[PDB]
C-alpha cells in the first residue's frame, strides 16, 4: 500500500589524496533508480531502473546539474565540520544527508524528512511538522541558527509536500510492474543437528517485496526473542529479498518450536510447524 | 527528482 | 570516533543446484566508516569479475553493499567471501554453507 521516494548522499573526505569521494542514490521503496560517483568516469547521473531510462535528456541533465551541487555543498560541509569539532586536516570523516517523502495507500503525503549525519552520528535533522529543527550537540546548534535565519525549512517543505510527492507518483506509475508489486515469501524451516543432543531450526523468508517482514520463533507460543538469531534483511540480486531466523534447541523439542512471518503479501500471517 | 544549503 | 562492524552473508541467489548457473552474493551491512574491502574467492583464490552496488545506507546511518558474480556451484568448489574493515583486526572470511 505505502510508498518512499528517497535520496542518500555519502561525502567522505580523504586529505592529500584529492577532493572528497561523493556518492548518492535514489530509491523508490526498496528499488534503486539513480546513482552518481564522483569517481566514476562519466559525471552523469546514471539509470540505475529500467523505468526511468525512459526519462528524456532535460530529466539527465538536470539532474546531473543538482546532484553536482549537492557534492559542493558537502565539500564545503567538510571543511565547515572540521571547524565546529576542531579536527585535524589528516583524518578522514563522513557526512551523510537522506531526504524525502512517504505516502499512504491512496498516494497522498504522509510524512517529509530531511536528516544529516557526521561521523556515523546524528547531526541535524527536520522535524515532523517541516518547520523546525532538532540539533544533536553544541556544533549542531551553530547550524541550526544559520539554517532558521536563511528560512531553509520553508524551502525544505515546498520540495518535501509538493515536488517529491509529484515525482514519486510519476516513477510509481511508470514502475508501475516493478514498483506496485508485492511479491509474498516463499517459506520453509530446515533442521539440523548440531551435536548428539541439539539441532539448529532454521526459519526462511524467500523471494519477497518489499524488504519488510517479521520472523519470529515462539516456544508453546511463547517468543524466543533473546534466544533468536535473526540475520539482516538481504538481497538476493534479482529485485527480491532474503531473511532467516534460527534458534538451537535441544533434540526432542521439535515440536514445541513454531516460526512466525509476516508480510504485506501474506493474505495471513503464517506460522510454520514441525508437526 | 532531486531538490533550490550549507551547515 | 563511532564505528560499527560489518555484518558479513555469503549466500547463493537461488538454491543452489551443482552445473546450474547462479549467482554468488556476499552482503556486508551495518558498517561505519564506509571504506571496506570486500572479495569473494573461489578456493581460496580473489575472483576477478565481481560487481558491487552503489553505497547506501540505513536508517541508522550504517552502511551496505552487495557484492556478487555469476557462477555455476559444483561438489568440489568451495566458495568465500572475505572482509577487511578499521572494525576487523585481521581480514575475516566467511564460508558459503549452501546447506542452512
Amino acid at each position: 500500500g505505502s510508498h518512499s521516494m528517497r535520496y542518500f548522499f555519502t561525502s567522505v573526505s580523504r586529505p592529500g589524496r584529492g577532493e572528497p569521494r561523493f556518492i548518492a542514490v535514489g530509491y523508490v521503496d526498496d528499488t534503486q533508480f539513480v546513482r552518481f560517483d564522483s569517481d566514476a568516469a562519466s559525471q552523469r547521473m546514471e539509470p540505475r531502473a529500467p523505468w526511468i531510462e525512459q526519462e528524456g535528456p532535460e530529466y539527465w541533465d538536470g539532474e546531473t546539474r543538482k546532484v553536482k551541487a549537492h557534492s559542493q555543498t558537502h565539500r564545503v560541509d567538510l571543511g565547515t565540520l572540521r571547524g565546529y569539532y576542531n579536527q585535524s586536516e589528516a583524518g578522514s570523516h563522513t557526512v551523510q544527508r537522506m531526504y524525502g517523502c512517504d505516502v499512504g495507500s491512496d498516494w497522498r503525503f504522509l510524512r517529509g524528512y530531511h536528516q544529516y549525519a557526521y561521523d556515523g552520528k546524528d547531526y541535524i535533522a527536520l522535524k515532523e511538522d517541516l518547520r523546525s529543527w532538532t540539533a544533536a550537540d553544541m556544533a549542531a546548534q551553530t547550524t541550526k541558527h544559520k539554517w532558521e535565519a536563511a528560512h531553509v525549512a520553508e524551502q525544505l517543505r515546498a520540495y518535501l509536500e509538493g515536488t517529491c510527492v509529484e515525482w514519486l507518483r510519476r516513477y510509481l506509475e511508470n514502475g508501475k510492474e516493478t514498483l506496485q508489486r508485492t511479491d509474498a515469501p516463499k517459506t520453509h524451516m530446515t533442521h539440523h543437528a548440531v551435536s548428539d543432543h541439539e539441532a539448529t531450526l532454521r526459519c526462511w523468508a524467500l523471494s519477497f517485496y518489499p524488504a519488510e517482514i517479521t520472523l519470529t520463533w515462539q516456544r508453546d507460543g511463547e517468543d524466543q526473542t533473546q534466544d533468536t538469531e535473526l540475520v539482516e534483511t538481504r538481497p538476493a540480486g534479482d529485485g527480491t529479498f532474503q531473511k532467516w531466523a534460527a534458534v538451537v534447541v535441544p533434540s526432542g523439542q521439535e515440536q514445541r518450536y513454531t516460526c512466525h512471518v509476516q508480510h504485506e503479501g501474506l493474505p495471513k500471517p503464517l506460522t510454520l510447524r514441525w508437526e | 527528482e532531486l531538490a533550490x544549503l550549507t551547515v | 570516533m563511532i564505528q560499527r562492524t560489518p555484518k558479513i552473508q555469503v549466500y547463493s541467489r537461488h538454491p543452489a543446484e551443482n552445473g546450474k548457473s547462479n549467482f554468488l552474493n556476499c552482503y556486508v551491512s551495518g558498517f561505519h566508516p564506509s571504506d571496506i574491502e570486500v572479495d569473494l574467492l573461489k578456493n581460496g583464490e580473489r575472483i576477478e569479475k565481481v560487481e558491487h552496488s552503489d553505497l547506501s545506507f540505513s536508517k541508522d546511518w550504517s552502511f551496505y553493499l552487495l557484492y556478487y558474480t555469476e557462477f555455476t556451484p559444483t561438489e568440489k568448489d568451495e566458495y568465500a567471501c572475505r572482509v577487511n574493515h578499521v572494525t576487523l583486526s585481521q581480514p575475516k572470511i566467511v564460508k558459503w554453507d549452501r546447506d542452512m
